[PDB]
């Protein structure tokens, strides 16, 4: 009956691995390239689309850029399907902070809570987890600008430079040799850029096909203002940066 | 008049189906008028591998030495085949062109 | 998968009080002890330097016989190094890299 | 190091043979395509020009590759769907080229042997060399590639090993005055994964 | 200079006398050939002739004859003829025979093979006990059982149990347990034959097991000994074709060794080394557990172990002073003495290449990132993370 | 290979099992007293295949029951010898079978007739095909002369899987027995004809050893006596305890399980 | 295949005509050479190109060496390979096997071609004493470590494992640029439109932009090679992978 | 097909059958000169023998 059409999904192996977190980080692999740099200023989020086509429309498309609050938005790098459930919990839960405690979430809180249900998934139930990685850009008064990895097992890990999906490899590699605590938001958009156009995922670059944010404080007052860049506006930034 | 059943050529020996089809061929294009009879090509059937084993690559090279002797650079002239088979759907588009 | 070291002190007790639970279900007490990576190796090592009826006489000693411990297998200085001390009673102060590394210093100038 | 005559009952060397000798039949029918022509063409008008362009013209103007400075045309590699004559297509071309023609198989190429087979691969490309320039036609190479490479029992490893040879004597050396070796096949899901190129 | 002298003084002296010596005896021993010699040769050379065919003797029938079998595909029966009786001749040995009607007519070979000079060497081996350095407990598990019965037998019989018979070297590549082989034997003093076990291999029949039988023989009179077949995993149980075989010759050369490992007498006199990859690797068709006795289980160097393998290698690296010790072993996790062999190797090719004749720690870094390259692990923190 | 009445009785086997007294059965009840299988109307039975993992002693067990019912013992072994050669091991097979037959009161054992009296190779690690001349011969020969006077016919395989059918029929076979992997007081047992033999320490418990491994052949614990040995060696004492042998289990169990 | 040359300059020639330089200055002698890496890069030109300023007889060998049978078996030709090569001093061998041996009788030491190479490579070591240091260069060629035999397996093994970069732009723009002069020299100087628009994973793709670029000069009847018979060259190229392409850059989740 | 290992085209001898003459008729032939002197009962092997 019931038992007889399952295989015991999410189990241990001889190694003590889930065979399922395995297999998930290999399709976050197929995803595109989404990098973040954390500045002294802010955080930029910049990641290439995993398609393009000259009749898909990329000028409204925000399909790796999602707002969860006011001070903390994600880049997607795994399934996009698999993330919009994510995306939402996230949503759902940020103003549940704020309804309680009239304050805003700090972004270690919100990072926390999506891990569990990661980790949840393989624990009980035989779902498979969501097979996506997050980088979080956030502000929180406490800890300042910080930046998060997320994995499909259900960890997240704090970085100053760090690059998740297609070519994780040679974009960190490169961040290695040019990353400085003395960047700034400007520095930071520059070597998103230049990162990108050595791990592209074709042999060309263009602002159609990037997807670019950042949350600066470069906003009057202290205040934090999230700006996702048009690709019009990313092809401003494109000649300034001599990428064109 | 040749009846040889297609599971009958069957060996191990890599090539040695494709050695019998071609001899029993050579046979006919001097025997002429002949009908060779290839019954239940079923057996020898199936297409793809390559992912298989040596005994299947060795039957696809088979079912494609029947290929050869056919059209090519060899022809039929007043030898001719008959094949039978038992189950269509088994049998392959590559032979119901 | 996941095996601990809960360790403290209980209220108005300044007995140290030093357990392991494992993902089995089952738990121990001990005098010392070692999980993760090589657990062996370090536990090979406490045998000769530790002895169930004297522990480290001081607080400094018994935290420089764990960065002592933790230089065999982990080493790459004291970035990788961690030590917490908890003291009886809610004193919990944690010991940075720069007093970790005053201790691995004399440790290798001793050794 | 070729073959060559050796007297019966006085067991010397007396005599000399040409290297095409004791090498494997050109055609085993006669060479030239039946009284199929361009005329009974009804393709493929198009593609079977680039077919003549490939392989007859190199062959007969030299001269003229020279003048644009070009290497003489690569293998050529058939495939598509059957019924398109795609076989057909290399002995209408060859025909008329007034050119050897080798006519060996892939399932000729088998062995119920140790090394046998790519022995047998061997004695073509040295033979298109001597009766210079030649067209060499292999009907199938499908089942003597491999995309995923096995040896679970010796009998696995024996293709193998024709596919190696084949590949690496490919290849240029001296240089070919041939046009390098036409291959046809049924399809490319049951060749090599790289090696094909 | 004296020293150099003294030397001169007796080596000079018994060279000489000797070149004299030996210059007057060719002379005098020709110059008489009368009597007894002369029909001895001569007797020979006639019984004889030209050319003469290699045989072997693989039987004596009790009637003054013989079976042999030729290097031609017949065989033969023969008559055993001249000076060389069924009493000097023994079976297995290799004969003359005369082409033209075949009759033993001679031997001039005695059992000299091109098998058989590879076997041979009565020489101490060239390792000496830690060259081979350190896998100490691996050394004291083989020398337990290879060394200390051929030095006292008296150890077992006091005890009360049969001695220690043969050893599996089994485990790990890179380890040296085929230098560790020559390590031991120098140790006890004793011989040691060394025979590699894919020239036992052979596409001629009834080949196979000569090849197998030689060993033994040759074992037994130079006892003490230790015999090494290096690889018995390269008989294994391969197969060249199974279309036109190759795998019968295989079965029965296998066969022929499990026999006479307790079937050479019962005896730890004629010890056996048999390195392996592992055991399963070989035909599973095994003796008995206490026949070869304790199989010896090689793994990876620990951490301490692969200081000294390291140790021993870069202090014949020469130019290397701005190189320590320690924080190479630091870098690294555990690794065969193999790869650090391979190391230190790099790191001189890297620094000719860059021509400057001083080798750094930094040098030694590039080398690590070269061999660890494409070992690479990234599902190390798929479970962590 | 062959022998004759070898002086082995059930003491120094380690246990009786149940395999012991189904030998017991086939071999000394007819030859004692073929008196009352006949007054009943049972044929006495002859036939015995031995069959089980190696190294359980059944070799061991033949010879007791050789000693005990008092019968010479041929032991014939095929795959140990080197006569299996297109029919050259079909005339040990014919010759030997005839021989035992002549003598009266005897025993006779084909043992690993695998092969070389077992089953074709071919697809095995040889590609042999001269085993199934010898398994020819053996076939006729258990035919030629029956009521054989009470002369036994033992059958060694490894597995039965390995025997041909014309083989397995009645009248050659007449007894199927499993040896079992011995229990652990069974190897306290097999373990304490070892240790008597071995100068040890008097008040050795036999039987925390045995508690102390698996489940192990009689080989295995006849290897681990040795290796015991040698570590009582090397620290230069002659005289074993309790702890020599906690080490040798170790070794042992460490080394075997993960390959063979 | 810049970094290539240099590697390999010290690897071959240096032990040959400095056995004793090679030893002082670092460690040991090479005991092997190992090319790998994807086809078409031309390893098997670089072993030749080496060879014919090392002054050496590169023979090569191509293929299995099973093939020989017609004076007896070639499953002993492997193993005295040793002492011919020894012969013909100095003399450097190009035995060649690409592999697709696989996966399967890695594990083990199965196969009876693995064998009879095994036995070559215990002969091997012997090398360096029978006649004293190396002077003979054992290049070994195959595409791959996974498709490898289990006695060439482990790194360092049979010593020296170089991988073979797929060619970088400016690199494709260097293969191009030997190419140009063999043909006619291009109008214009549009040598570096070829090396933009793609880079490839071969110096093979390379080549085919050559005689690509040479079919439509030809039609045209004009014998100069043009920015515009680079354009068409260029994208007939190029078809064979934006197919592949669009198939995940379209129509993907 | 001698033993010999040789294919040899014979005239028939007037001594025997054509009749008796098949597909694997085991046949004396002179040693020196070939030629069909006699005729042989076949020969079956072992594998014959354990199915019939
Ligand atoms: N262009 C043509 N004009 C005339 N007849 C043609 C033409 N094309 C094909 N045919 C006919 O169809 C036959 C089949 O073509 P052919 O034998 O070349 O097949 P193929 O595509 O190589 O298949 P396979 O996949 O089996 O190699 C020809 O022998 C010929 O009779
Ligand atoms: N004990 C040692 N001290 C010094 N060098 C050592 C030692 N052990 C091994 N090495 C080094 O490592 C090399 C590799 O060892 P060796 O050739 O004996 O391998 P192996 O374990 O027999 O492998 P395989 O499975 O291929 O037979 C030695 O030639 C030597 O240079
Ligand atoms: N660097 C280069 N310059 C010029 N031509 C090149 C270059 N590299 C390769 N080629 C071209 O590509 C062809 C194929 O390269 P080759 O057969 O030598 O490749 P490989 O990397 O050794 O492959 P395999 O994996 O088949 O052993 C060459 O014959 C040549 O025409
Ligand atoms: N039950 C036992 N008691 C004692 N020794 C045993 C026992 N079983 C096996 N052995 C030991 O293992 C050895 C080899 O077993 P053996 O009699 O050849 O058997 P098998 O036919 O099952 O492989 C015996 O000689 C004996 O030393
Ligand atoms: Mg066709
Ligand atoms: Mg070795
Ligand atoms: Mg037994
Ligand atoms: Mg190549």
């Amino acid at each position: 009956g019931s038992r007889r059409y399952d295989s015991r999904t999410t189990i241990f192996s001889p190694e003590g691995r889930l065979y399922q977190v395995e297999y998930a980080l290999e399709s976050i692999s197929h995803a595109g390239t989404a990098i973040g740099i954390m500045a002294s200023d802010g955080i930029v989020l910049a990641a290439e689309r995993k398609v393009t086509s000259t009749l898909l429309e990329q000028d409204t498309s925000t399909e790796k850029l999602y707002k969860l609050n006011d001070k903390i938005a994600v880049a997607v790098a795994g399934l996009t399907a698999d993330a919009e459930i994510l995306i939402n919990t996230a949503r759902i839960h940020a103003q549940n902070y704020l309804k309680t405690y009239n304050e805003d979430i700090p972004v270690e809180i919100l990072v926390r809570r999506l891990s569990d249900i990661k980790q949840g998934y393989t624990q009980h139930g035989g779902l498979r987890p969501f097979g996506v990685s997050f980088i979080y850009a956030g502000y929180d008064d406490r800890y300042g600008y910080q930046l998060y990895t997320s994995n499909p097992s259900g960890n997240y890990t704090g970085w100053k430079a760090i690059s998740v999906g297609a070519n994780t490899s040679a974009a960190q590699t490169l961040l290695q040799m040019d990353y400085k605590d003395d960047m700034k938001v400007d520095d930071a958009i520059e070597l998103a850029l230049k990162t990108l156009s050595k791990t592209t995922d074709s042999s060309a670059l263009t602002y159609d096909r990037l997807e670019f944010a950042t949350i600066r404080k470069g906003a009057n007052d202290g205040e934090v203002y999230q700006k996702i860049f048009k690709p019009q506006e990313i092809k401003d930034i494109l000649v300034k940066t001599g990428i064109t | 008049f040749i009846f040889s059943p297609a599971s009958g050529i069957v060996d191990k020996y890599i090539g040695e189906s494709a050695r019998i089809i071609r001899e029993m061929f050579a046979y006919a294009k001097e025997h002429e008028p002949c009908i060779i009879f290839m019954d239940e090509v079923d057996a020898i059937g199936g297409r793809r591998f390559s992912e298989g084993t040596s005994a299947d690559r060795e039957i696809q090279r088979t079912l494609m030495e029947l290929l050869t002797q056919m059209d090519g650079f060899d022809n039929l002239g007043q030898t001719k085949i008959i094949m039978a088979t038992n189950r269509p759907d088994t049998l392959d588009p590559a032979l119901l062109r | 998968g996941v095996s601990t070291l809960i360790a403290g002190f209980d209220p108005r007790d300044d007995e140290p009080k030093l357990y392991q639970t494992e993902p089995s279900g089952i738990y121990s007490s001990w005098s010392a002890q070692t999980i993760g990576r090589n657990s062996k190796t370090v536990r090979e090592f406490l045998e000769k330097n530790y002895d169930r009826k004297e522990p480290p006489a001081t607080v400094e000693e018994c935290v420089k016989l764990t960065v002592r411990s933790l230089l065999e297998v982990v080493q790459t200085g004291a970035k990788n190094i961690e030590i917490t001390v908890v003291k009886p009673d809610s004193d919990i102060v944690a010991l940075s890299s720069e007093e970790i590394n005053q201790y691995v210093t004399q440790i290798e100038q001793e050794k | 190091s070729m073959s060559v005559a050796l007297h019966r009952h006085s067991n010397a060397l007396v005599d000399i043979l040409p290297p095409d000798s004791d090498s494997s039949i050109s055609v085993m029918g006669e060479n030239e395509k039946p009284d199929v022509t361009y005329a009974d063409v009804g393709g493929l008008d198009m593609q079977k020009q680039e077919i003549r362009e490939a392989v007859e013209l190199p062959l007969v103007q030299a001269d003229l590759y020279e003048q644009i400075g070009i290497d003489p045309p690569r293998g050529v590699l058939l495939y598509g769907p059957p019924g398109t004559g795609k076989t057909m297509l290399v002995k209408a071309v060859a025909n008329s080229t007034k050119a050897a023609f080798i006519r060996v198989n892939g399932s000729e190429f088998v062995h119920k042997y140790l090394g046998e087979g790519p022995r047998m691969v061997r004695d073509v490309f040295r033979l298109a060399r001597e009766n210079a320039p030649s067209i060499i036609f292999i009907d199938e190479v499908d089942s003597i590639a491999t995309k995923r490479f096995d040896a679970q029992t010796g009998s696995d490893r024996e293709v193998q090993r024709i596919l190696i040879e084949l590949l690496t004597q490919m290849d240029g050396f001296d240089q070919s005055t041939n046009v390098k070796v036409i291959m046809a096949t049924n399809r490319a899901d049951t060749l090599d994964p790289a090696l094909l190129r | 200079t004296r020293c150099k002298l003294k030397l001169l003084r007796m080596e000079r002296i018994k060279d000489h006398l000797l070149l004299e010596e030996e210059f007057v005896s060719n002379s005098e021993i020709l110059k008489p050939f009368e009597k007894k010699q002369e029909e001895e040769k001569k007797q020979l050379e006639e019984i004889r002739g030209n050319p003469l065919s290699i045989g072997t003797l693989e039987e004596i029938i009790d009637d003054d004859h013989a079976i042999v079998t030729s290097p031609t595909m017949p065989d033969y029966y023969v008559s055993i003829l001249s000076f060389v009786d069924k009493e000097l001749l023994e079976p297995g040995c290799s004969v003359l025979l005369h082409h033209k009607t075949m009759s033993i007519v001679g031997v001039l070979q005695d059992d000299a093979d091109p098998m058989v000079s590879v076997m041979k060497m009565d020489k101490s081996p060239t390792e000496s006990y830690s060259d081979i350095g350190g896998l100490e407990s691996q050394i004291q598990e083989i020398k337990e059982s290879v060394e200390l019965p051929l030095t006292h037998p008296e150890l077992y019989e006091e005890m009360g149990i049969k001695p220690p018979k043969g050893v599996i070297l089994y485990g790990a590549p890179g380890t040296g347990k085929t230098l560790l082989a020559k390590a031991v034997a120098n140790q006890t003093s004793a011989t040691f034959l060394r025979i590699v076990g894919s020239e036992l291999i052979q596409k001629y029949l009834g080949d196979g097991p000569r090849l197998c039988r030689q060993i033994f023989k040759v074992a037994g009179e130079n006892a003490p000994s230790i015999v090494f077949i290096d690889e018995i995993d390269a008989i294994g149980t391969k197969r060249y074709d199974s279309n036109s075989g190759g795998e019968r010759e295989i079965q029965r050369t296998m066969l022929e060794l499990l026999n006479q490992l307790d079937g050479f007498d019962d005896r730890g006199d004629v010890k056996v080394i048999m390195a392996t990859n592992k055991i399963e690797t070989l035909d599973p068709a095994l003796i008995r557990p206490g026949r070869i006795d304790r199989k010896i289980l090689f793994e990876n160097p620990d951490l301490s172990t692969k200081k000294k393998i390291l140790g021993i290698h870069t202090s014949k690296m020469n130019l290397s002073e701005d190189v320590n010790l320690e924080t190479l072993v630091t870098t690294k996790d555990d690794l065969s003495g193999a790869d650090i062999q391979a190391m230190c190797t790099e790191a001189g090719l890297l620094a000719l290449r860059e021509r400057r004749m001083q080798v750094t720690a930094e040098d030694f870094k590039q080398a690590k990132e070269r061999v660890m390259k494409n070992k690479v692990e990234e599902n190390l923190e798929g479970l962590y993370l | 290979t062959v022998e004759e009445k070898p002086d082995v009785t059930y003491s120094d086997v380690g246990g009786c099992k149940d395999q012991i007294e189904k030998l017991r059965e086939v071999v000394e009840l007819p030859l004692l007293s073929p008196e009352r299988f006949a007054t009943l109307g049972i044929d006495p039975p002859k036939g015995i295949l031995l069959y089980g993992p190696p190294g359980t002693g059944k070799t061991l067990c033949a010879r007791a029951v050789a000693n005990r019912t008092d019968a010479t013992f041929i032991r014939v072994i095929g795959s140990e010898l080197v006569q299996k050669y297109v029919g050259e091991g079909a005339r040990m097979v014919r010759e030997l079978f005839e021989m035992a037959r002549t003598k009266k009161a005897c025993i006779i054992f084909f043992d690993e007739i695998d092969a070389v009296g077992g089953a074709r190779f071919d697809d095995g690690a040889g590609g042999d095909n001269e085993v199934q001349r010898t398994m020819l011969e053996l076939i006729t020969q258990l035919d030629g002369f029956d009521p054989r006077g009470n002369i036994k016919v033992m059958f060694a395989t490894n597995r039965p899987n390995t025997l041909d059918p014309a083989l397995l029929r009645p009248g050659r076979i007449d007894r199927k027995v499993e040896f079992s992997l011995p229990d652990l007081e069974g190897r306290a047992n097999i373990f304490r004809i070892h240790s008597k033999s071995m100068s040890v320490e008097r008040g050795i418990r036999w039987e925390l050893i045995s508690r102390l491994c698996p489940n192990s052949t009689g080989a295995e614990l006849r290897s681990v006596c040795t290796e015991a040995g040698m570590f009582a060696i090397r620290a230069r004492r002659k005289v074993a305890t309790e702890k020599d042998f906690l080490k040798a289990v170790d070794k042992v169990i460490s080394g075997y399980k993960k390959f063979s | 295949l810049t970094k290539q040359i240099k590697e390999i300059k010290e690897v071959i020639e240096l032990p040959v005509k400095h056995p004793e330089l090679f030893e002082s200055l670092g460690i040991a002698q090479p005991k092997g050479v190992i090319l790998y890496g994807p086809p078409g890069t031309g390893k098997t030109l670089l072993a030749r190109a080496v060879a014919h300023h090392t002054d050496c007889k590169f023979i090569r060998v191509s293929g299995a060496e099973l093939v020989q049978k017609y004076i007896g078996e070639g499953s002993r030709m492997v193993r005295e390979l040793f002492v011919m090569a020894r012969e013909h001093a100095p003399s450097i061998i190009f035995m060649d096997e690409i592999d697709s041996i696989g996966s399967t009788r890695v594990e083990g030491s199965g196969g009876g071609d693995s064998e009879v190479q095994r036995t070559m490579l215990e002969l091997l070591n012997q090398l360096d004493g029978f006649e004293t240091s190396k002077n003979i260069k054992i290049i070994m060629a195959t595409n791959r470590l996974d498709i490898l035999d289990p006695a060439l397996l482990r790194p360092g093994r049979i010593d020296r494992k170089i991988e073979f970069p797929p060619p970088s732009v400016a690199a494709r723009a260097e293969i191009l640029r030997i190419h140009s002069r063999k043909m006619n020299l291009t109008r214009g100087i549009n040598l570096r439109k070829v090396a933009e628009k793609m880079n490839g994973c071969s110096g093979a793709d390379v080549k085919g932009v050559c005689t690509e670029a040479g079919m439509y000069a030809l039609r045209e009847r004009r014998i100069h090679v043009t920015q515009e018979d680079f354009e068409l060259a260029v994208g007939k190229v190029m078809n064979k992978n934006q197919e592949t392409a669009i198939s995940v850059a379209k129509l993907f989740k | 097909k001698t033993s010999s290992r040789q294919t040899v085209f014979l005239p028939m001898v007037g001594l025997v059958d054509p009749d008796k003459l098949k597909p694997n008729d085991l046949v004396g032939v002179n040693k020196d000169s070939y030629l069909i002197l006699d005729t042989l009962p076949s020969e079956f092997d072992s594998r014959v023998k354990a199915m019939e």
